[PDB]
């Protein structure tokens, strides 16, 4: 047809535009923000991807939970998450936010970020290092790259 | 019982309730409060979707690890229907949309795909299937909606003998068209009503008790093959409840009458949006039409279900229509709406 | 006895002896013991009433001069009437010397606030009371620290679960972060290590 | 010596095949350095070398257009190098695997296969022990 | 004499009219809460809400526990008047995410094995 | 043996006064500082191309997890539980029984990767050199269910990374 | 040595299956299961038995210090081969 | 100066724990048995107290 072709280019469009410009929120936690600071290091250089840090949750594209969750910061970080603009993306890093890791038994620890937001990516490690973020990042953008919005709106 | 199917725990988040559900529509405004309560016992979810997988976040903090399960489906295609119903003993139909998209007219989505659900749950060794229809659905109605409603309905109970079929009356809550389909028409000024409000009546229920009502009919050995009228506490009229509804979000009413020809010639001309429509026809029809009122069918009291009244519950959707004065005015601030009850 | 064998300091031994004997003698109305392990650490045991005066006296005393308190906590022993045990660790800078002292308190018993004496003291007690729930007497401002907002029960006790009583999730229906009694998937698995052997019978018990 | 490193462009820019092959590795890796190949893969990678280089940018991989069922022209990640390569690449080692290959093992995999997350090929965990108590059979038989 | 000291009260009297103290300052601080919050709920339910908590220890004889009841319902006050306390932690006395757990024999004896 | 870091006072000379004059009039130390940052516009960036180039790492690398065979094909693993009694945060479950061949072997094998701290404890305990971590570290899933790991997927990670496995275990166990 | 049950669903070297009606199959639905395809109980029967000239024979699995700790087998039965506790190699003296 | 405090120690609604494991829970005060597969008695000198067991379930994921 010619409709579909052209939902399918601007789905090309869009997908690209949103993936080559991620903007995670500058929210961080625990260990794993030292790796994600080596990440913004010069050897990583993770703005080189389009991907900047900005502090206001009204400016961020994605979040990146990095460090343990507890039961005290849970409310904040739903609130912060709710206040980002959508389309929003979380990314779980390290095995704290993945599942709990070696707090998982603990009475204060949530175990797992995704009881509180829904996660898009689960980076393993204690701390990952800053190629697997990376990997975890791009592999990111490739999702974002996979959807299909209007094609699936033409079609309704 | 099959052993693996025995339930165990105490009905939390990590119990096994020994119930595998598949929600067909579980991405609307029902779908989520349902897939929410089943996820809360421990019971396997099974969420078909055919929208973007991007639409679907939301329902996966719902449930434990496993639980709930996301394939992709055709309304059209039965062997996605086969796929998806396997391995359930519980199918719960939410297909519905309240406008006609080119692609799919009301017959195809309250007809067609209904009935292919329950002939393939049938054939497939499901043992419970629930199916939503309306209160007002009759063969009848001057709303293509209803009468397809309607139909759907007796076609599922012919191929599907003892399913369960309940029939609720305007849902309202938070992602709701009921309340706030009439909050965000102040903007236009006034509020038309087709005279004016003053010989319709409406007897809303709330979200929760509807998605309670169903999972309470999942289990109830006693509601193989019964139909159920889900309705709230009080009936009002339709200009008593506009009016209430703009007074909890603290808004200037205006009402005017308007004909029955020009609001469904406004509404016709809404209706040419490629996007969600803002309404239409046949919301005009349904929102001007008078709730049925069916004593002989049970209701959400046989269920264990008391209904919560709106004055309980409209804070929780109107107060997000408020502006910053009044934005934290409480409940029992704005005088409960008059009843017609009996 | 060389190589693998941690050495042995007698000068120091005999000078915290004579110190802890120097103590003993001087506050004789609240110091019920003193010892010196046998790394030379130096710990005085007193009631509960002379946390003041003994405090006070081991800061302005020119012979003792404990300046800087390095920590102040609580161990919780169920077996014993008085169930917790607020310790408290000094530092000496002029004397490069380190003290510590010990006194015990129950549930119910407040332990008078050390806050005067110590500026530091402030944050450590509202950390004991909160993970132990010692109450602390005239403190300025006695509140939870470290626990969640509401938390209900002391952490740090014996008594109370690992994993504590509720858990937390976030729930659409209320549109807010919501607590539940605790459901684990995995149960935290128990460990029987203890060997029936005994290691060490230096420390050996009167068998009653 | 601004002539010359308008030379060492010229060259680079001539020992990537053309200008189509020089425009593709740009596009491609958004890097345009010429070494020395050390190897070539089973699947279709290219192994460079530049000893002048400073240490992490002396080892690169030119990912191959085409891996076990997906076109990888484009969507390139770095879970498509094989085991012996990534440690050749990682430099946790200074011996290709074409001077020093790994010792031959029958159950060792001889397709290497990238992160197939997010595919239907993804892994779903599962319990991997069997019904611990069985129930008891009641007769086919009637009784009375 | 049992040798025991006290907190603050000697006796029940006293004990008494400090429970009296913080009840009133809790009835008085519900309709600000209820405001400052933005609570879906009505200042007569969060005031039976304060109720119950108060009667869930109307049981104590022991002025020492009074005492400490008293000083963590002064702490739990002070966290709502300074906002330190989210809608989250308000509206965890409610409890309306949790199913009733049944009373009677038969209901536990369907569900499982808990007295 | 101490020294200080900030009691130096500035010679009160007509000629120095002049010269801190001019520094507060004409910026010199600002100067400075453009001075340096221009050296560092002019240098080479410390950035690498991944994912066509990677960071350095070392036999010692601790990552994902594996479990590996002898050179015949027998499984290493003997279900000791060595390494389910040392792991910090109780990532390992196992579950054994005698085989068909009445061999000793786990029939449940599992890691829950959110829970692992990744510290090596456990091919540290193990006798037999059977579950070791591997140099994979690019193993970021879509779903939190995917890094549940089971013992098919652990004995997969096995035959998958095994000849680096073995290659990184020559390099180093002899400090092992 | 990978065979099919009876539902169509790869069995595990340990040995277990889902049966038709259970319901934990549908995880499997549009994904696949993972099962490796190297059984050690084959493996490992598909070796050669050892004939050595003593009474008494060690293993230690061989690579040295990169193998299972040391073991002694008595290989005195003439009915049976001796098996390694670890590496599952068998050790015969010559009969016949 | 001391109040002559009379009753029966009870710090039941101090501890923070839910009434339900409280009332319904049953202790056990005992001295564990010695390990018969060994002769060592030193796990045999302390007194241990543990409360009744509960239901446990098996995960239906991972099982
Ligand atoms: C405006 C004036 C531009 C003058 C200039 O580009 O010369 C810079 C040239 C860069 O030298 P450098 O970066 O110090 O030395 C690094 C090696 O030459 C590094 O050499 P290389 O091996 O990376 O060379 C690769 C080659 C090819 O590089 C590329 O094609 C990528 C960059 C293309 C940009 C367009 O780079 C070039 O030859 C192009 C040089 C700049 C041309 C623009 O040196 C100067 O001429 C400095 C002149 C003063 C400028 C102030
Ligand atoms: C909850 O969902 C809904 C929506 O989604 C958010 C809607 O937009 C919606 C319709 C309301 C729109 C957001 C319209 C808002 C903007 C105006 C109403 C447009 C009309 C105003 C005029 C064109 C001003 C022009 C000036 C005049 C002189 C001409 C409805 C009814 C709805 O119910
Ligand atoms: C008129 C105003 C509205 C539109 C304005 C548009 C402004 C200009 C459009 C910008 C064009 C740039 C988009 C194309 C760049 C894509 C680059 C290329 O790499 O895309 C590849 C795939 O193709 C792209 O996805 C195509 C996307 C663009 C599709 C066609 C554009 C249609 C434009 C239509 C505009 C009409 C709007 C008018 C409405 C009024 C995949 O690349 P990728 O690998 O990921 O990126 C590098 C990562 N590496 C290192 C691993 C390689
Ligand atoms: N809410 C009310 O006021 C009342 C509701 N009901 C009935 O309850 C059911 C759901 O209510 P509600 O959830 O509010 O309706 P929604 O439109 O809010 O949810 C609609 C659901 O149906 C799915 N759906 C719609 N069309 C199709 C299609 N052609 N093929 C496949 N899936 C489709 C949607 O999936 P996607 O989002 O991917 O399209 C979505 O999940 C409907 O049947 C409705 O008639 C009955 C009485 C009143
Ligand atoms: S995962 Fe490990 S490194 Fe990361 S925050 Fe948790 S403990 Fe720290
Ligand atoms: S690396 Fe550490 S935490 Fe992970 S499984 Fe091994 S011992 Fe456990
Ligand atoms: S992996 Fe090693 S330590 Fe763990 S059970 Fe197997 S043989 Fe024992
Ligand atoms: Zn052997």
């Amino acid at each position: 047809s010619r409709g579909e072709y052209v939902v399918a280019k601007l789905d090309d469009l869009v997908n690209w535009a949103r993936r080559s410009s991620l903007w995670p929120m500058t929210f961080g936690l625990a260990c794993c923000a030292v790796e994600m600071m080596h990440m913004a290091a010069p050897r990583y250089d993770m703005d080189r991807f389009g991907v900047v840090f900005r502090a206001s949750p009204r400016q961020s594209d994605v979040m990146i939970v990095a460090g343990t969750l507890t039961n005290k910061m849970a409310p904040a970080l739903r609130k912060v998450y709710d206040q980002m603009p959508e389309p929003r993306y979380v990314v779980s890093m390290g095995s704290c936010a993945n599942g709990g890791g070696y707090y998982h038994y603990s009475y204060s620890v949530v175990r797992g970020c995704d009881r509180i937001v829904p996660v898009d990516i689960y980076v393993p490690g204690c701390p990952p290092t800053a190629e697997a973020l990376l990997y975890g990042i791009l592999q990111l953008q490739r999702k974002i790259k996979r959807e299909k919005r209007l094609r699936i709106w033409y079609r309704r | 019982l099959h052993h693996a199917l025995i339930p165990h725990g105490k009905g939390g988040r990590s119990s096994v309730s020994g119930i595998v559900a598949t929600v067909f529509g579980a991405t609307g405004f029902l779908g989520r409060y349902v897939v929410n309560h089943l996820g809360r016992m421990g019971s396997q979810v099974i969420v078909p979707y055919r929208c973007e997988p991007y639409d679907t976040m939301h329902l996966r903090p719902m449930g434990d690890l496993g639980q709930i399960i996301f394939m992709e489906w055709n309304g059209k295609d039965k062997d996605s229907i086969r796929k998806v119903v396997e391995h359930s003993n519980v199918v719960i139909n939410l297909v519905g949309r309240e406008w006609e998209t080119k692609n799919f007219d009301f017959e195809d989505v309250f007809v067609k795909i209904p009935h292919a659900i329950a002939q393939v749950s049938k054939e497939a060794g499901v043992e419970k299937l629930i199916h939503i229809s309306h209160l007002n659905a009759d063969i009848k109605s001057p709303s293509r909606y209803l009468r397809s409603k309607a139909v759907g309905e007796k076609e599922v109970r012919a191929a599907f003998p003892e399913a369960t079929i309940i029939k609720p009356s305007d849902i309202f809550g938070r992602e709701d068209r009921f309340l706030n389909y009439f909050a965000s028409m102040r903007w236009f000024g006034g509020v038309p009503l087709i005279s004016l409000g003053k010989e319709t009546v409406k007897q809303p229920v709330y979200i929760v008790d509807v998605s309670k009502g169903i999972i309470n009919a999942i289990k109830d050995p006693d509601a193989k093959g019964k139909t159920f009228a889900f309705v709230g506490p009080n009936r009002y009229l339709l200009f008593d409840l506009v009016q209430y509804i703009f007074a909890v979000a603290y808004r200037p009413f205006l009402p005017y009458p308007l004909p029955h020809f020009a609001y469904r010639w406004v509404g016709r001309l809404f209706e040419v949006s490629p996007f969600e429509p803002w309404t239409t026809r046949d919301k005009v029809e349904r929102v001007h039409m008078s709730d049925m009122t069916l004593p002989h069918l049970p209701g959400l009291e046989d269920l264990g279900i008391q209904a919560t009244p709106l004055e309980l519950k409209a804070i929780e959707v109107l107060r997000r229509h408020r502006t910053y004065r009044w934005l934290t005015s409480e409940m029992e601030d704005v005088k409960p709406a008059k009843t017609v009850n009996i | 006895t060389r190589p693998t064998i941690r050495p042995r300091n007698d000068v120091v031994h005999k000078q915290l002896s004579a110190f802890g004997q120097y103590v003993a003698e001087i506050l004789p109305k609240y110091v019920q013991q003193v010892q010196v392990s046998c790394f030379n650490e130096l710990e005085i045991f007193i009631h509960p009433d002379g946390v003041i005066p003994v405090l006070t006296f081991l800061r302005d005393h020119t012979n003792a001069q404990f300046k800087s308190l390095a920590d102040l906590t609580a161990v919780d022993v169920p077996t014993r009437q008085n169930r917790f045990e607020i310790v408290y660790n000094l530092l000496s800078l002029r004397f490069n010397s380190r003290i510590r002292v010990k006194t015990y308190t129950d549930e119910l018993t407040p332990i008078e606030s050390s806050v005067t004496v110590y500026k530091a003291a402030n944050w450590y007690e509202r950390e004991i009371w909160d993970m132990f729930g010692v109450f602390f007497a005239n403190h300025p401002d006695l509140r939870r620290i470290l626990t969640d907002y509401g938390f209900e029960g002391h952490p740090f006790r014996k008594d109370f679960p690992l994993s504590g009583y509720v858990e937390l999730r976030y729930d659409d229906e209320v549109k807010r972060v919501v607590a539940e009694p605790v459901e684990l998937a995995q149960e935290f698995r128990k460990f029987d290590l203890n060997s029936p052997w005994e290691a060490f019978p230096a420390y050996r018990q009167p068998p009653e | 010596e601004l002539v010359q490193v308008l030379r060492r462009g010229l060259q680079q820019v001539s020992g990537h095949g053309g200008l189509r092959g020089y425009l593709r590795v740009l596009f491609r890796a958004n890097d345009v350095r010429v070494g020395t190949l050390v190897g070539e893969d089973k699947y279709g990678n290219k192994y460079y070398e530049d000893n002048k280089q400073f240490f992490g940018r002396h080892r690169w991989v030119i990912y191959t257009t085409e891996m076990n069922g997906r076109d990888t022209f484009w969507d390139v990640d770095g879970s498509m190098v094989p085991p012996e390569w990534h440690r050749w690449l990682h430099c946790m080692t200074d011996d290709p695997p074409t001077t020093k290959p790994p010792t031959a093992r029958k159950y060792i995999w001889t397709n290497h296969k990238f992160n197939v997350s997010g595919t239907p090929q993804q892994y779903v965990p599962y319990s991997t022990t069997r019904k611990k108590i069985q129930e008891w059979v009641p007769p086919s038989t009637p009784y009375k | 004499g049992t040798s025991v000291k006290p907190i603050f009260s000697r006796d029940m009297n006293e004990a008494k009219r400090r429970v009296r103290e913080l009840y009133r300052a809790w009835y008085r601080e519900v309709p600000n809460t209820v405001h400052l919050f933005q609570l879906d709920i009505s200042v007569k339910q969060g005031r039976d809400k304060v109720r119950e908590m108060f009667m869930k220890n109307a049981h104590v004889t022991d002025p020492r526990v009074v005492d400490l009841l008293v000083i963590k319902g002064k702490m739990e006050l002070e966290e709502t008047i300074n906002v330190w306390k989210q809608r989250t932690h308000i509206m965890r006395f409610f409890h309306e995410t949790e199913a009733p757990r049944p009373t009677d024999f038969l209901s536990k004896f369907y569900v499982g094995h808990d007295p | 043996t101490y020294k200080f870091v900030n009691m130096r006072e500035p010679s009160m000379d007509m000629k120095s006064v002049t010269d801190r004059a001019a520094q507060t009039l004409l910026w010199t130390e600002l100067v400075r500082g453009l001075g340096m940052t221009l050296s560092y516009l002019f240098r080479e960036p410390a950035t690498i191309n991944y994912p066509f180039e990677k960071g350095p790492l070392s036999p010692r690398f601790r990552g994902e997890h594996a479990l590996r065979r002898y050179p015949s094909g027998e499984e290493r693993c003997i279900a000791c539980k060595l390494c389910e009694a040392v792991c910090p945060a109780q990532a390992i479950t196992i579950e054994a029984e005698p085989r068909a061949d009445g061999s000793r072997r786990t029939t449940r094998y599992d890691i829950d990767m959110t829970k692992c701290i990744y510290c090596g404890f456990c091919q540290e305990a193990c006798p037999v050199d059977a579950i070791v971590e591997g140099p994979n570290f690019e193993f970021s899933t879509e779903t939190h269910e995917e890094l549940l790991y089971n013992k098919e997927k652990l004995l997969n990670n096995g035959d998958k990374w095994e000849a680096e496995i073995a290659a990184n275990i020559q390099a180093d166990y002899l400090y092992r | 040595g990978v065979r099919t049950s009876p539902t169509g669903e790869k069995v595990t070297h340990t040995g277990q299956a889902y049966d038709d009606g259970d319901y934990r199959r549908v995880r499997f639905s549009d994904r696949q299961k993972e099962v490796n395809e190297n059984f050690a109980i084959d493996l490992i029967a598909e070796q050669p038995v050892s004939e050595v000239g003593s009474r008494v024979i060690s293993c230690d699995g061989g690579g040295g210090a990169l193998g299972h700790p040391r073991v002694y087998i008595n290989l005195d039965k003439e009915t049976k081969t001796g098996t390694c506790g670890y590496c599952g190699l068998q050790f015969r003296q010559p009969h016949h | 100066q001391l109040i002559a405090v009379d009753e029966k120690l009870d710090i039941t609604t101090l501890t923070g724990v839910p009434e339900e494991h409280i009332k319904t829970r049953k202790v056990r005060i005992f001295v564990p048995a010695r390990n018969n597969m060994q002769s060592g008695v030193n796990n045999t000198k302390k007194w241990k107290m543990e409360f009744d067991t509960r239901e446990r379930w098996e995960n239906p994921l991972m099982g």
